[PDB]
């Protein structure tokens, strides 16, 4: 119970907000919002900005190790893929903010241990046909690595063992079948 | 530097 220090985190994070204009090419669309290293500038941004449920469908947030753009395009995104938590319209209300809460704890409390490195971001998707919420990593054969990562998600997620996540590699994304399942 | 979900949970909080 300290009395005037602040709480630095392992790594300096961006928060990026995506809104969706089919006028644009996507990745026009994507705005840095801010950044932040501390435990209480994260909670200060949290509380500033709105809950996931309540964007308009169409839009993201994404968090973002500083210097990785949430992007496949990006040289620590390219070689890797996801972790995807897929939603139905009608769980928007009931599991969407506290499932990317927990994503958020997850990364910026460095969860996974060594793996924890392997670990690029994470995107919230809010849509009209379905919620998606992922952790990003660098390396699709870090099969050590991503397998760690998701056995550790699920655990905080509070998945039941017979709801089954998938992980994505981007470059099959972009052409989905699974790499690893948990 | 690692915390766990209830020490930044805490903070939330405090
Ligand atoms: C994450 N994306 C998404 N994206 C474009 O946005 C489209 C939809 O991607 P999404 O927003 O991740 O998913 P969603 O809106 O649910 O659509 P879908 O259900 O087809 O995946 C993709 O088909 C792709 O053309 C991208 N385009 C580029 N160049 N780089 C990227 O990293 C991404």
């Amino acid at each position: 119970p300290e009395h005037y220090i602040k709480h630095p985190l392992q790594n300096r994070w961006a928060l990026w907000f995506f809104k969706n204009d089919k006028s644009k090419t996507w990745q026009a669309n994507l705005r840095l919002i801010s950044k932040f290293d501390t435990v209480e500038d994260f909670w200060a941004l949290y509380n500033h900005i709105q809950l996931s449920s309540n964007l308009m469908p169409g839009c993201d947030y994404s968090l973002f190790k500083d210097g990785i753009e949430p992007m496949w395009e990006d040289e620590k995104n390219k070689r890797g893929g996801r972790w995807l938590i897929t939603l139905n319209k009608q769980q928007r209300r009931s599991d969407l903010d506290r499932f990317w809460l927990e994503t958020l704890l997850c990364l910026i409390g460095e969860s996974f241990d060594d793996y924890s490195d392997d670990v690029c971001g994470a995107v919230v998707n809010v849509r009209a046909k379905g919620d998606k919420i992922a952790i990003w990593t660098t390396e699709c054969e870090n099969r050590e690595a991503v397998t760690h990562i998701g056995r550790v998600y699920k655990e905080r997620l509070g998945l039941p063992p017979k709801i089954v996540i998938g992980y994505q590699s981007h470059a099959d994304t972009a052409t989905t079948k699974n790499r690893f399942v948990v | 530097k690692r915390y766990s979900r209830e020490q930044l949970l805490l903070f939330q909080r405090l």
